[PDB]
């Protein structure tokens, strides 16, 4: 199958597409504001032939002027300058496409070649290039420049680093960079021939030696192992502490990462690692150092094994306090054995005969990230995260997204943060090769 | 935006057509 095309959606009235600044990660984001609705910009002359000259050797393409109409995530409707009606308007996306700063063709000898449709209107089109685009807004230079240097990943292949390992969530696994596709990782298990997707910035990936720091359950090959037990020896193709995103210091915390803030014990609630379209009341079951703890989720069976834990950072924006659900409208997930009707947190704090952790405890300022309800945007399916697809915020709890994904029922839908890298603006997967999943036929 | 909010500069750009060349006064942030 075919990736989707967002094509027929953009050529629809009132069509909402999340802007690319809202998305912190994505490339461009942060030259973005650079580009404007009414700017003019050098583009492809789709409607020409062998009118411009090209001698041997060089590029056979040739430009013309157009205004930038609407922005939709990295899409951008053009509009060439000399039509009086919209007929020969077309979308392109931004970080893919030929579209340069005006003056551009010329520094490389080249001359503006009007498309056939208008080429008549005049004999010379100095006097109306200079009545239209003078005091005109057009791209800084050094635009794509600032693009390209933000397409590479931090990760490169052949890297070994600690991941959770999907089939057991409360360890981490050693595994290896294989694949990258606009900055998500595929993961390769060491000693086995599966792995997962995810985001650079994921959480659930940490360096070499992180493991043994922090505290955390470790599976990897004995040398390794080994190696890890003696402090610290470094190896060449270790992922490394500065390739890693947090939202925290190891500073913040005393030498040795004694950490008294979350106690084993507390209740909270929380978004299932195994089901993000579920948040429950959760238990912290280990508290780690450097603020990482081992939570269980309450809604799954019993099991005193611990396999079933998750480790979460106490910085998480995924981890809320108790009655975050009911106080913003959440159909929350009863603990085990509880009903949606029978179940209350000062009832099932009463029956544990525990406490539920502060609200000092939880970090959550709220951005104006700027997301909206019906927005469009691309997300990756976290079920599933060899998977993007076509998405719309369904909701907006304060920083928290809830993304539907078109075409499927409400049941699919999953909890994001506003800043989570898991989400991506329209057109993304154009720009950086990804497939995209479109609705169901 | 700019010109109103932050970083612009003025920008002359040079155009060429089969016709001639000349100079348009533009502007762009930073």
């Amino acid at each position: 199958t075919h990736s989707y095309d967002w094509l027929p959606r953009l050529s629809k009235e009132n069509f909402n597409a999340a802007p690319v600044t809202c998305f912190p990660h994505a490339p461009g984001c942060e030259v973005w504001d650079n580009l404007g609705v009414g700017m003019k910009v050098e583009v492809e002359n789709t409607d020409c032939d062998s009118i411009e000259v090209i001698q041997p050797g060089q590029t056979p393409t040739s430009f013309w002027v157009a205004t930038i109409l609407e922005i939709k995530g990295y899409k951008a409707l053009m509009s060439y300058e000399g039509f009086d009606t919209d007929s020969h308007d077309f979308w392109v996306n931004l970080c893919n496409a030929e579209v340069h700063s005006v003056g551009w063709c010329a520094t490389r000898g080249k001359p503006l070649i009007p498309p056939r449709t208008i080429e008549h209107k005049y004999k010379d089109w100095k006097d109306f290039l200079v009545g239209r685009l003078s005091g005109a807004r057009t791209l800084p230079s050094n635009f794509y420049n600032k693009i390209n240097d933000s397409l590479q990943s931090r990760f490169r292949l052949g890297l070994n680093l600690e991941c959770v390992d999907k089939d057991r969530i409360s360890q981490v696994r050693l595994a290896t960079v294989t694949k990258i596709v606009g900055k998500r990782l595929f993961l390769r298990y060491f000693d086995s021939d599966d792995g997962f997707w995810c985001h650079e910035d994921s959480p659930i990936i940490h360096p070499v030696g992180w493991a043994t720091t922090v505290g955390h359950n470790l599976a990897a090959p004995q040398d390794y192992l080994e190696r890890m037990l003696a402090g610290i020896e470094v190896h060449e193709d270790d992922a490394t502490i500065e390739l890693f995103k947090m939202n925290f210091t190891f500073d913040e915390y005393y030498s040795d990462g004694k950490t008294n803030s979350f106690v084993e014990g507390m209740k909270l609630e929380a978004v299932d690692p195994l089901n993000l379209s579920s948040i429950c009341p959760a238990t912290v079951m280990a508290v780690l150092k450097f603020g990482y703890m081992m939570i269980r989720i309450d809604s799954y069976q019993p099991d005193a094994s611990g396999s079933d834990w998750f480790c979460y950072h106490e910085k998480s924006p995924c981890i809320f306090p108790a009655g975050f659900c009911s106080v913003n409208n959440i159909s929350v997930t009863p603990p085990n054995g509880y009903d949606s009707r029978t179940f209350t947190w000062e009832g099932y704090l009463r029956d544990t005969g525990a406490v539920a952790a502060g609200q000092h405890l939880f970090h959550r300022i709220i951005p104006d990230h700027g997301f909206e309800v019906g927005m469009s945007l691309e997300c990756a399916d976290l079920m599933d995260p060899r998977l993007v697809c076509v998405a719309t915020v369904a909701r907006v709890v304060g920083r928290l997204l809830k993304v539907h994904f078109d075409g499927w029922t409400d049941e699919y839908d999953q909890w994001l943060d506003c800043e989570s890298a898991d989400i991506y603006p329209v057109g993304w997967c154009v720009l950086v090769n990804h497939k995209l999943e479109g609705p169901p036929r | 935006a700019g010109m109103a909010s932050r970083r612009w500069e003025q920008k002359l750009v040079h155009i060429k057509t089969m016709e001639g060349e000349f100079s348009v006064t533009m502007w762009a942030s930073g």
